[PDB]
């Protein structure tokens, strides 16, 4: 069953019992610095 | 947008001329200036692979830290959960305003000196509304329903994962507003997510002191709208009152402004 | 999932979880002098204490090299093997061959003349398996003739009863010894007029392409 | 192959007996790398002006000197466009090719091991001595613990009175960092330490010179202090 | 951008109110300085630059300053801003280092380049790290404040500052 | 190029003739001879296959050494961390001038005396400028963001990895020059990776003396420029300062030069 | 995640928490020996 | 057209309110060609270094003030590495961008004639006054004869208080010979005489500063002299 908050190991059933992997690399410039 | 390494520099040379101006600036905009290093001073090319995986909201808040302390010096106690106990993770988690994520949490158990003795201990999580146990003989530990953890002192720390568990989409560590139509004040009915207690099983009485002590872990982490830091010591658990005598600058302050 | 413990658990050796789980090294730059093989610095010469005297202790410039004189007699002796204490503890070759047990390979020993110009003269250079006594008994073996460029190069061929060779000491394993290096005037030295009666020699060692090394050890 | 010349910049250097050109660990300088830069400032690049070979003191041998040694970039530091120029900023990066001459007559005898050890640390003001230069005092340890008998696995030359009179060494930058300051480190020092101390019989050339000729080869700075 | 704390005075700790910016009045000397290191103990502590690159160890990249007049629309006048590698004494001996000419739209958006013998810097202090210090940041008076009659005589300027684009953080830890 | 195995031997035969010469050399070149032992005896055709892998510098330097030795006779020491207090192991890593590597450090923790009973420890890395634990309760034990590893005595002993942690390119075991612009001489600021702290966890006064010995493994090591041996013994832990008076020599001395 | 110093077994996510395998055997003569 | 920004080397200068850029003669700086050049010594350029913005000393305007001159290369000889370059060649070739700032409040008034006259001679020490600057005595003939109401022949850009607060000269190298000394002869000099004088009600900013600012575009140089 699919479960979580948001490439990772799991062990059991539940989709929230795994270990986060490679951490997403994605920022947006744009949106606090010039907001105008 | 994906970008795995910091910008590369251009090359540039000397610039001469009227009208285009890269320097000149409006702050009162409340923009900050979008100009280069290659818009003001000649450059070379420097290409440079220097990685951004390690300012990841989730590496950085990836980090097992204290929460509680629990003592037992009537053989149980019923602790309410809550994680605004200590400065060193209040800070960091104070700096968004909402965030939802994934809990892992890790319970050390040991005696006061730090000697470890052979005993079984027994914890259960309590949900909102449920019987709460009164005694170390209480018929609320046959837990028909809620979940519970059994483990020897002697054996390894125990490592359990908690799902997100508040009724709205996200927990709020800020509620300006009243839960009822002054102590009341501040208080988010969807942060209460119950309580939690421990035992000794045996009906008798426990000849030995038990201290734990609770580390949580975050994972899957989601943040929105960071707010500014704290610069003054907590004086509360729940409100982010402050000595209103001595107020710390934020600043070491030095002799002479021109030295 | 069933499992079977097996003798051995628990037995930390010598010979794991990360701590940090986002670091991202600094990257790397091109240094010359890279070494990929510690086998490269043995195959570099580098200086012989051939007079390791008594009295030459408080005053060790004088240990590097040996006297060449007026005088058919020998002017220096000394063991080949690199193990074993003695002349070969100054060099690379020896101090790395301390690290490990087993050796195998050829040596090679280069000399260099430091006296005067005008000074000339033939000396001859001979490797004994298993000490000579004389000249005439002593050219039976391997030997080189060396005339005064100057730097003869004496190679020292890998015989032994043993694939792989251990460190030479007194007891068993003086089974192990390699040979006895001697040289010997095959000429006098003749130097004209207003000209120094005495020359230095010093000697260099190193190690041929065959080296090979096993059995690390701490010394 | 024992004639050689070297011109670089506006000197000119010539041997008619010398040995071959040792490079230390066959690299030869060059530039540095986009790939590997990690200044943002524009680089200088003075080029002709200081690849002027620079020639230091003279010392004087003796039948019983123990030896010398050298520290660069600190020789050169105070002397020349090069002095001038790295007073005024903060970063550095070049080679260096050193020259090492000493010409006796064809009946003395001596030997002089002319080894470049990078990164050379002392141990027991005058760890920088200057362009002066200072000497040895326990030449068998070099002042560092350390056998001078495996000298000879850095890059080195012979000088032996016998054949040749003069060694040449061609030394790229080697550090850690592709750029370093001029006035708090020493990319690596220069041994000269006589093993076969000389000897003459009376009534000869008694002094005998030392001199030592070096030029940076690829010189580039960056940052511009005030003066340091 | 955040605010910068330059009069960090020791009489202003019981009005910080004052502590946000500088005055310019009418006098060519100087009228502030600072260290440029966002980890060390000082004006960069109030910038939340600072105070998240208190959490890591090492850090690199340029860094931008932006400074505002907030004097009087009648007020004019021409102020230097430099920045100096590893004090200046005086104008001519600052302005050999990188420099600004700035001119009273105002917002002048001075830059710090990146120039370090390493790739990644540590957080500076006394002692071995003393190596790792980034330079000293610098303001002169080009001209004197020039105001007209009927005005106030004295101005105040606020600092802000700010990261460029290619900034990066490793090695993190807890303050 | 790749050298698998070393070179085998090719046959040979006598040679008279002039002009060429092997045996001769130039050492004064600096260049050590290339002549091969076909050219000066003869010899026979011999296929070798000793293989050179027991030479790598990874086989060479894969081998745990004792590093330091921690004694707990307040209940807490904060070592600082540093690799050459020992020669077993300085003699080895000193032979190289710069390496990088990347290093896994075991613990093994038992009482003076070898007895072990059972007690928690707590070991945590502080990075440099990270504050600095004072007492066996202190604040700086929430371990919000620095790592933290928790273990009892009759545990086995801990394995964790470190990866390369040097501001620099690589590591440097000298330091010609001031970092600052007379004991300050020899001092890189690329060493100090911080410092180290044990404790017991209890906030009581822990009843037995604690000894701690770390022993640190190397992998995925890359040498450069090697350098001469240290022929002298140690006499500080930061400088190659060495007995003035008793100068060792390399060699061990003889009677006579002829026997 | 590549981040390591420089056929290995890894059980992390992590690259520098790994065994080396069978080192490299490579090595080159001329450039010590004889760098004229 | 109000606006304008120069970023030339490690320097930056901006303008909220400047006229246009005067080119002197209609010739961009540029370098020495093979067919124009008679060194045979192979020239440097420093190229980033020397090209750093240098402001001079800061002249207080008076209501009754004459006029400030100044030689060049002479102001930048004992400053910078220019100086320390220039004491060390014998030739030298570039240009020149020359930037004067003096800015007023809205109720000052006066004028400034900013106008370079290539090779001043004077007439009846004082000659090269270096980095401070000189000051003259008898404006209406410049000390040489001349009349100053004809000195718009020359590369000029007025600098009144109501418009406009600085003015900007880019004066490529003029001399009859390709290359020249540093330390022996003035390639130009620049004039500022006041025309209309300041006037102003009591009570405004006495304190007027004049600040001049130059740049060396395009410097090569020749020859290695000792000092000098």
């Amino acid at each position: 069953n699919s479960n979580s908050a948001s490439t990772t190991i799991n062990y059991y059933k539940d989709a929230y019992a795994a270990s986060a992997g490679r951490q997403d690399m994605s920022q947006d410039p744009k949106k606090f610095t010039d907001p105008v | 947008q994906v970008l795995p390494t910091a910008a590369n520099t251009e090359a540039s040379s000397h610039r001469l001329g009227t009208g285009v101006v890269p320097a000149l600036q409006a702050a009162e905009t409340g923009a900050s200036s979008n100009a280069s290093d290659k818009n003001l001073i000649e450059t070379r090319c420097v290409l440079n692979h220097h990685s951004t995986q390690e300012t990841a909201i989730g590496n950085f808040f990836s980090r097992a830290g204290l929460v509680s302390i629990i003592t037992m010096p009537d053989g149980y106690v019923n602790w309410d959960i809550d994680l605004m106990g200590y400065a060193q993770l209040r800070r960091k988690c104070e700096l968004f305003t909402y965030m939802r994520f994934d809990a892992e949490f890790t319970f050390v158990v040991a005696k006061p000196n730090g000697v470890l003795v052979p005993q079984l201990l027994q914890y259960m999580y309590v949900p909102p509304g449920a019987p709460k146990p009164t005694s170390r003989d209480s018929f609320a530990w046959q837990t028909a329903t809620n979940p519970s953890v059994f483990v020897k002192m002697t054996d390894p720390p125990a490592q359990v994962s908690v799902p997100f568990m508040s009724p709205a989409s996200a927990y709020q560590w800020f509620y300006d507003g009243y839960p009822t139509f002054d102590l009341d004040y501040g208080q988010c009915p969807n942060n209460m997510m119950g309580t939690f207690s421990i035992r000794t099983v045996g009906t008798e009485k426990s000849p030995h002191s038990i201290t734990l002590r609770v580390y949580m872990r975050i994972k899957h982490v989601r943040a929105w709208i960071p707010r500014p830091l704290r610069n003054q010591p907590y004086l509360f658990k729940t409100n982010p009152n402050y000595k209103g005598n001595d107020i710390k600058c934020t600043s070491t302050s030095r002799d002479k402004i021109t030295t | 999932i069933p499992t079977e413990l097996k003798p051995g658990t628990n037995q930390f050796l010598t010979t794991s979880a990360p701590i940090l789980p986002g670091f991202h090294p600094t990257p790397p730059i091109h240094i010359p002098g890279e070494v990929h093989n510690l086998l490269e610095i043995c195959r570099v010469e580098t200086i012989l204490e051939v007079n390791n005297l008594k009295t030459n202790e408080t005053t060790p410039m004088q240990r590097l090299c040996f006297p060449v004189s007026v005088q058919g007699e020998l002017c220096a002796a000394f063991r080949a093997d690199p193990g074993r204490d003695g002349p070969w503890q100054s060099t690379i070759l020896g101090q790395l061959c301390r690290y490990y047990t087993q050796w195998s390979g050829s040596l090679e020993v280069t000399f260099m003349f430091a006296g005067s110009f005008m000074a000339t003269g033939k000396m001859l250079i001979a490797y004994t398996p298993p000490v000579p006594a004389d000249r005439i008994t002593a050219m039976l073996g391997t030997h080189v003739i060396w005339d005064f460029q100057s730097s003869v190069t004496l190679v020292v061929p890998w015989i032994s009863n043993t694939h792989y060779r251990a460190h030479a000491r007194a007891g068993y394993f003086d089974y192990y010894t390699t040979g006895i290096i001697t040289i010997w005037y095959q000429t006098n030295y003749v130097v004209p007029i207003g000209a120094p009666t005495t020359a230095y020699i010093v000697a260099l060692a190193a190690a041929q392409d065959n080296f090979t090394m096993k059995l690390c050890k701490d010394t | 192959d024992r004639v050689a010349q070297l011109t670089i910049g506006n000197s000119t250097i010539t041997t008619q007996e010398a040995a071959n050109i040792v490079i230390a660990y066959g690299e030869w300088p060059e530039y540095c790398p986009d790939t590997d830069a990690t200044a943002v400032d524009k680089p200088t690049r003075p080029d002709v002006s200081v690849n002027r070979f620079f020639t230091l003191d003279t010392k004087s041998w003796a039948k019983d000197s123990k030896g010398w040694y050298w520290k660069f970039p600190d020789v050169l530091t105070e002397v020349g466009v090069f002095g001038q120029n790295a007073q005024f900023h903060y970063l550095y990066r070049s080679g260096f090719c050193v020259h090492v001459q000493c010409n006796a007559s064809k009946f003395h005898q001596g030997a002089l091991l002319v080894a470049v050890l990078p990164e050379y640390v002392l141990g027991t003001a005058t760890t920088q001595p200057g362009q002066v230069g200072a000497v040895l005092t326990h030449p068998y340890v070099l002042d560092a613990g350390i056998p001078l008998s495996q000298l000879t696995v850095c890059p080195h030359q012979w000088i032996n009175l016998r054949t040749n009179n003069c060694a040449t060494i061609i030394v790229p930058y080697m550090n850690t960092v592709p750029f370093d300051s001029a006035l708090n480190h020493c990319n690596f020092g220069l041994l000269v330490i006589p093993v076969v101390p000389l000897d003459f019989n009376a009534g000869a050339t008694s002094e005998i010179p030392i001199t030592v000729t070096i030029a940076p080869m690829c010189a580039e700075f960056a940052g511009l202090r005030q003066a340091v």
